[PDB]
């Protein structure tokens, strides 16, 4: 403890809180970031969803073709 | 105005809109944490003149509840909801030193440096208002005089504390550094 | 030495700048809304990271898998066809 | 590019303006994550199927090598 | 746009729950200055003198505080050189 | 620092002495085993 020493301690302040303007600016920054992400990544995800839907449709179709051809040739060679 | 109620903190300039913290009462030295640099305060008109007419020195003013700076400063600080993360203060980080308004007592266990350094001051300055609440004048005057004497002693101590390690003699400074 | 990132808790009982008993509510509401906006932004970032990473990774994985599988299957089918035609 | 200093209530009201847009963009991302979960379910089903096929082909090729 | 900064006059209370920055900063100020007019209503002179002196001291402290936050943190020498664009 | 046999200067930045030349100092030997402090160089 200090008796009269002024450097022996340092009383805190009311509160280390900013003004409403800084909080509003932080909220606006977070919102702009989230909105840019939403927009861009949502366009990307929609394009990717369309592409992959068409791709998996083509994939399952060609898979049916391959499997029917496979069993056809299999039974054809079995009969010989 | 004394050290124990001071407070240092980094600021966020944002080239202009930079706002004054709530606990602002009086500004001490203002500088950065990179190679050292001290700002000087000027009036709004000087900054408005600097804006058009035109970077070693850096000035600033007080526009209502803001701190304006002529150069487009880009000081950076962590946002509000940041959890801990001291952030290892980056460059261009100005550090402000001012006098912060101390907190008001709200619990019996709540203490303050004033109690441990000079309780008679508070006791007299509050017996003043006590003897005012009730009808009494002699006590009011005596307590006021004693509190004022204690405060004068404390401010005189603060004064004798600053620049108290050696004498001073300006070595005829005529800007030896001019080339730059 | 420190930053002013803590939340509002009291009013400036002494000081000509800052908040008042009739304005502290505004400070607290602004802080709450900013924290909620940051929570939303982080949740969106995590959702998008999950989506992108998982989709791209699994797509590439099973795409290369099915591609190499189809290549080996067609090659084996051609070999079997040539061996059959040979006999 | 400098504005005035509004009262705290105005800044508070301005802060809340950044919530509805997020609420809608999440009311969309929920359906998005549902869709990608359906896609992951289809993918794990196709992976189980491809694994069954791979094992059956291992066995059939072993049988082939054994016979000729 | 053009910005103007003026000292706006505050509105009258006209309500119990209403408040102001003064009630939080210097309630003793209004307390003493209204007890002054109270002790004027009733013929009480010594009380008037005491309350007026206390209010004056409080207002002096406030105005002095507003002065020690002004353009103080710098030397008063080296008069500025905002002359012209013609060097 | 900007515009700068070697005099020394120091200030008080709230609770920190700041010397310009960037001098270096060291503390003496701490041991309490009834031994001298053995002051340190520089």
């Amino acid at each position: 403890v200090n008796n009269v020493g002024q450097f022996g301690a340092t009383e805190g302040s009311i509160g280390a809180y900013k003004q409403a303007a800084e909080y509003a600016a932080d909220s606006k920054y977070w919102a702009l970031l989230a909105e840019s992400k939403f927009g861009t990544i949502d366009d990307l995800i929609a394009e990717v969803e369309r592409l992959y839907q068409q791709g998996v449709l083509m994939k399952q179709d060609i898979e049916d073709l391959k499997q029917d051809f496979k069993d056809q040739d299999a039974r054809l060679m079995s009969l010989i | 105005r004394i050290p124990p109620l001071e407070k240092e903190v980094y600021l966020d300039i944002k080239d202009g809109v930079a706002y004054i913290p709530p606990d602002y009462l009086e500004a001490q030295w203002m500088m950065r944490a990179k190679d050292g640099t001290i700002f000087q305060v000027t009036s709004p008109e000087e900054i408005s003149y600097r804006r058009q007419h035109g970077n070693q020195p850096v000035n600033f003013a007080r526009f209502g509840s803001r701190f304006i700076f002529y150069p487009s400063i880009e000081a950076d600080t962590p946002y509000y909801p940041d959890d801990g993360s001291p952030l290892i203060p980056a460059e261009n980080s100005v550090i402000l030193s001012y006098y912060a308004d101390p907190p008001e007592f709200h619990e019996d266990t709540d203490t303050s440096t004033i109690l441990t350094i000079a309780p008679e001051l508070l006791l007299y300055f509050t017996l003043r208002h006590a003897c005012l609440f009730v009808q009494d004048d002699n006590g009011v005057q005596k307590w006021s005089a004693l509190g004022k004497a204690i405060l004068d002693e404390m401010v005189e101590q603060n004064k004798k504390q600053e620049y108290s390690g050696s004498p001073i003699a300006i070595p005829n400074n005529m800007t030896r550094l001019q080339s730059s």
